[PDB]
């Protein structure tokens, strides 16, 4: 199926407290594989996926010096944006970028992209055509005009069609995992002709999962409570879904768990101890 | 433009009284990135809390996971307390062992 | 490999 290489960059000023903090984080198919964090005496690129130890010292040195140069560019940009928006030199501000390529299973580029934000709002984006920009406000129009006058789009297209695709192929080669959920139902009291049935999924990877409760062959959507899927902190994820049911009718409800690691969806009910 | 953190407090493994475990405070959907996270046992700050690296999502918002080693018991209360510029006062969320 | 960014 398709694959992607994306970098998520952050630059955050902290006036009067130090130099901006700069981070560059890389993802192959949405799994983090490298990170650079400027907050250090002699900051360096670090692997974040174990298979990255395959790259030799020259790789780490090159990526480190390039990140340091990127960091210094964003330090300038933070100052430039104060001028564009007529903002005080005293406040903290944040630039973020997501930049990368998505390729199909045939190795062709499906989409290259680069999106900037300033203080949490869209600022400028590269259009699908890889030739033009969409500015979000008047300040980003200044950037757009500058990048249009500088042949920036062609430089970026060369990166997205060339370097990005080529290294993505190398990383996929070097890095080529599911863990099925284990599920169970717990039982808890409610104002007390009612009981809460909570269906748990634990120990699964990747994070994508769907939990439903059924009564009389139909899914309960009204009043089903769900938590956002969350990290266990060991590389696996958790989720639960709960419903309030009448006391004594627990066996009329069924939890269904759907996940890519499973041969077929799980079906389960509350199992009162013997 | 600011985004208020969403917080979940929960154990890594189903909690069993007397059995060592890890208590997580997962904090998501916030902006700006600066945030101060503490965990609290019976109303008092826990000194050893670990912090994952911070990341951000496609919608620009940041997320981070705080955790501490703990051994639950029937009566001890745990909480996570988050101070962030989007809120006038720190937000406290208590651990519910059934969630 | 991350690109070299251009100043805004």
């Amino acid at each position: 199926g398709p694959h992607s290489l994306r970098y998520f960059v952050t630059a955050v000023s902290r006036p009067g407290l130090g130099e901006p903090r700069y981070m560059e984080v890389g993802y192959v198919d949405d799994t983090e594989f490298v990170r650079f964090d400027s907050d250090a005496e002699n900051p360096r690129y670090e692997p974040r996926a174990r298979w990255m130890e395959q790259e030799g010292p020259e790789y780490w040195e090159r990526e480190t010096q390039k990140a340091k140069g990127n960091e210094q560019s964003f330090r300038v940009d933070l100052r430039t944006l104060l001028g564009y928006y007529n903002q005080s030199k005293g406040g903290s501000h944040t630039i973020q970028v997501i930049s990368g390529c998505e390729v199909g299973s045939d190795g062709r580029l499906l989409r290259g992209y680069q999106q900037y934000a300033y203080d949490g709002c869209d600022y400028i984006a590269l259009n699908e055509d890889l030739k033009t920009w969409t500015a979000a406000d008047m300040a980003a129009l200044i950037t757009k005009h500058k990048w249009e006058q500088a042949g920036e789009a062609e430089r970026l297209r060369a990166y997205l069609e060339g370097t990005c695709v080529e290294w993505l192929r190398r990383y996929l080669k070097n890095g080529n995992r599911t863990d099925s959920p284990k599920a169970h139902v717990t039982h808890h009291s409610r104002p007390e002709d009612k009981v809460t049935l909570r269906c748990w999924a634990l120990g699964f990877y990747p994070a994508d999962i769907t939990l439903t409760w059924q009564l009389n062959g139909e899914e309960l959507i009204q009043d089903m409570e769900l938590v956002e899927t969350r990290p266990a902190g060991d590389g696996t994820f958790q989720k639960w879904a709960s419903v309030v049911v009448p006391l004594g009718k627990e066996q009329y409800y069924t939890c269904h768990v759907y996940h890519q690691g499973l041969p077929e969806p799980l079906t389960l009910r509350w199992e009162p101890p013997p | 433009i600011q985004k208020t953190p969403q917080i979940q407090v929960y154990s890594r493994h189903p909690p069993e009284n007397g059995k060592p475990n890890i208590l997580n405070c997962y904090v998501t959907q916030f902006h700006p990135p600066h945030i101060e996270i503490q965990m609290l046992k019976n109303g008092k700050k826990i000194p050893k809390v670990e912090m994952s690296d911070m990341s951000f999502s496609k919608d620009w918002s940041f997320y981070i996971l705080a955790h501490t080693e703990f051994t639950p018991t029937e009566t001890d209360t745990y909480a996570c307390r988050v101070k962030h510029d989007s809120m006038a006062e720190p937000k406290t969320v208590y651990w519910d062992r059934d969630m | 490999r991350a690109q070299i960014f251009a100043n805004i």
